[PDB]
């Protein structure tokens, strides 16, 4: 009788697994996290900041050497505190996890 | 141009360095530029 049960209720496992997907959330959820904090870290390469233009060879291109480091500069501040922002929430992922 | 080979390209002032390859990106005329998610240039339409 035991071991029918025990058959049976292994049975019932890979039925659930395979019908609800679901099931596996826990996981799903780490990797649509870190899914989606590299696609904002990778988004913000395209805001100017405050610069002229958010492309970095298109500052360099058409401005003096004097001039670029005020665009070069907002840019440089934008990116590094975006860069600094991703870095800390995966530190504390990585603590979670 | 010469193709497969790291080169600094510009293409009416779009600039870049990378290499260029023959593509199959179908995309109608009057459209020039491909884009990628952060926005910089994936394909190019050869000005001549
Ligand atoms: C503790 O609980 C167990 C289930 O949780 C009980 O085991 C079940 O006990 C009876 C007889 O052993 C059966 O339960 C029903 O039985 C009727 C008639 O039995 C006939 O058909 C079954 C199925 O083909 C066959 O195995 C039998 O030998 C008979 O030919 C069935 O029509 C029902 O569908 C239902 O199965 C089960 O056979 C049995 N279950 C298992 C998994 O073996 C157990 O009796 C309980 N303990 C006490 C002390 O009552
Ligand atoms: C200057 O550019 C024109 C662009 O039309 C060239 O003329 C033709 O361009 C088509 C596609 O743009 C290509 O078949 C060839 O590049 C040109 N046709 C022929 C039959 O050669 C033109 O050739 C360019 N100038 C020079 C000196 O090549």
């Amino acid at each position: 009788l035991i071991a029918n049960q025990f058959n049976s209720a292994i049975g019932k496992i890979q039925d659930s697994l395979s019908s609800t997907a679901s099931a596996l959330g826990k996981l799903q959820d780490v990797v649509n996290q870190n899914a989606q904090a590299l696609n904002t870290l990778v988004k913000q390469l395209s805001s100017n900041f405050g610069a002229i233009s958010s492309v970095l060879n298109d500052i360099l291109s058409r401005l003096d050497p004097p001039e670029a480091e005020v665009q070069i500069d907002r840019l440089i501040t934008g990116r590094l505190q975006s860069l600094q922002t991703y870095v800390t929430q995966q530190l504390i992922r990585a603590a979670e996890i | 141009l010469v193709k497969n080979k790291c080169v600094n390209f510009n293409f009416n002032g779009l600039t870049g360095t990378g290499v260029l390859t023959e593509s199959n990106k179908k995309f109608l005329p009057f459209q020039q530029f491909g884009r990628d998610i952060a926005d910089t240039t994936d394909a190019v339409r050869d000005p001549q």
